[PDB]
């Protein structure tokens, strides 16, 4: 239920209301934060021990789905008993913010947002790999639906279950933010509230950048795979013949996106581009490969060497325009699907490029 | 049973969990609002037919982009919202919200939602954004927004009154089933 009408009721009296609203949010985040540990415990229990001890796959599928989960247990489970202990001194909860400290700052930061890294980066693709298998392999989606149906469950499937540690991380500044607007300010437990919900935000932006690195060399491997770099290994103009190996594997990707390209007079040439840290690499999509060709116009722009700039009329359109002196005294206008889009896309290698 | 994914987003603080809370419940909440809303299947019934309908919210996962499409797979409606307090929310729903979801959700119903309609009218509103030299979204300026996006349908509602929150949802999951 709620503190008020529950623990808090002889005492609630005295109190003020912000001190009240306080209690409120407090008592949340704990009973969240049990909550989400008994969740963490239907997926070890449910899940991931029977489908070690049964062996419903390989080891090393496993692994990927459940990296970590007994460390990532103890890190919520440690800190629901230290929240219990608090609890313990009586149902008024006092200063807080060396119990969100021992948890979001300092050591306490690196560790956690390091096991949260390793359990989410690879969740959508070991995802992916669940639902093919249970499409596959008749004893497998057997496995799930009985699974699945436990009461446990609440009729939620793995993976509505799964995705939680992620989302538990993404309430912690919400709640921090909602018990500072009820702390009084000036006091140290204000400052150090405000501190351990910068360093939560900073453990969600670790996170972010874990899931979009771990997504990314995944994606690049596939793409590499699909790679026709065959009309290159002898081109018809030198700007394009020394990106003939080229591996998308050795270069960290920022953005990619369908991309309408403007070659010429009301012709076009429908695209796949990936924004890279050094290159823009366009691409054709060749049935199910993704062909490095020429027109001639190179496909691979060096972004050291390159201006990007708007357009009067087309609020999708934007020109890339090389400045390596050596090369296209024509521009690449390209066309995305919107201006947002096209937005979007303006704005990163505009970053890009003062980067390259 | 029939069994649909539901997914809301928007910006911050244009209501989303609360949304959520009052549907779930069919309350809105007296003492305390939450923060916090768990993934969750709810029942409803439209058209004749039962559904369990389970509900993630996104709260939280607005500064994150490689962190909120993790919620987008297996989508079945989605429930984008702006609230008509805030036409700095509308802005954003062609801006930001709408190539998102076409490109995860590819093919999934959408449907435009106005919250906190409550407040068009709220004076101390209606003033703080004058200055700005705004005020409160229209309902032919949200309308027009769902038809620009290709969305299913529009919808307003305010969780405080509950008006119209029962039939976010009843759109949504009708848009579910198509």
């Amino acid at each position: 239920q709620n503190w008020q009408h529950t623990v808090g009721k002889d005492v609630v009296a005295g109190l003020t209301q912000r001190e009240i609203d306080r209690q409120e949010v407090i008592n949340e985040l704990f009973v969240t934060e049990a909550s989400h540990l008994r969740t963490l415990r239907v997926l070890d229990l449910i899940f991931y021990q029977r489908m070690k001890k049964e062996n419903l796959m390989p080891r090393e599928e496993l692994a990927r789905l459940f990296p970590n989960l007994p460390e990532l247990i103890e890190i919520h489970n440690s800190w629901c008993e230290a929240m219990k202990k608090l609890r313990e001194e009586g149902p008024i909860i006092k200063e807080i913010s060396d119990l969100m400290l021992a948890r979001f700052d300092g050591p306490a930061r690196e560790e956690l947002q390091q096991v949260a890294a390793q359990f989410c980066s690879y969740q959508s693709i070991a995802l992916e790999l669940i639902k093919t298998k249970q499409r596959k392999e008749s004893r497998f989606q057997l496995f799930m639906q009985e699974a699945e149906s436990h009461p446990q469950c609440r009729r939620l499937q793995l993976r509505d279950l799964i995705i939680s540690e992620m989302q538990r991380l993404t309430k912690y500044p919400l709640l921090l933010e909602s018990i500072i607007k009820h702390t009084e300010g000036g006091t140290s437990e204000h400052e150090k509230l405000c501190r351990a919900r910068d360093q939560c935000r900073e453990i969600l932006k670790y996170v972010n950048e874990a899931v979009k690195q771990t997504e990314n060399r995944h994606r690049l491997e596939g793409y590499q795979k699909r790679l026709d770099a065959t009309a290159l290994e002898r081109a018809s103009n030198p700007l394009a013949a020394e990106f003939k190996s080229l591996d998308l594997t050795t270069r960290k990707m920022i953005h990619e996106g369908p991309l309408t390209w403007r070659i010429s007079k009301d012709k076009t040439l429908d695209l796949h581009v990936l924004l890279l840290e050094d290159l823009l690499v366009l691409l054709q999509k060749q049935d199910e490969k993704l062909l490095l060709k020429c027109h001639t116009f190179s496909p691979v722009l060096k972004l050291n060497a390159v201006l990007i700039r708007s357009v009067a009329t087309d609020k999708r359109a934007f020109f890339i325009i090389c400045t390596s002196k050596l090369g296209p005294p024509q521009i690449y206008e390209l066309v995305a699907l919107t201006s947002s889009d096209k937005n979007t896309w303006m704005e990163l290698l505009e970053e890009a490029v003062r980067n390259a | 049973a029939i069994r649909k994914k539901l997914v809301i987003v928007g910006d911050g603080a244009c209501g989303k969990t609360c949304l959520l809370i009052v549907f779930s419940k069919d309350q809105f909440p007296e003492v305390y609002v939450p923060t916090v809303f768990e993934n969750y299947v709810a029942d409803i019934e439209v058209d004749g037919k039962q559904v369990e309908l389970a509900l993630w919210d996104t709260a939280g996962q607005e500064d994150y982009d490689r962190l909120r499409p993790l919620s987008y797979p297996d989508t079945d409606v989605i429930l984008m919202c702006f609230s008509i307090d805030s036409p700095d929310s509308l802005e954003n729903i062609p801006e930001k919200w709408t190539p998102e979801v076409k490109h995860f959700c590819p093919n999934v119903p959408i449907i435009l939602v106005g919250n906190k309609k409550d407040l068009r009218n709220d004076e101390h509103t209606r003033r703080e954004l004058a200055k700005m030299k705004q005020e409160p979204v229209k309902p032919e300026e949200g309308r027009d927004m769902a038809n620009r996006i290709g969305a299913f349908g529009y919808m307003e509602c305010s969780a405080k009154t509950k008006d119209g929150v029962r039939e976010v949802f009843e759109m949504a999951t009708r848009a579910a089933l198509q």
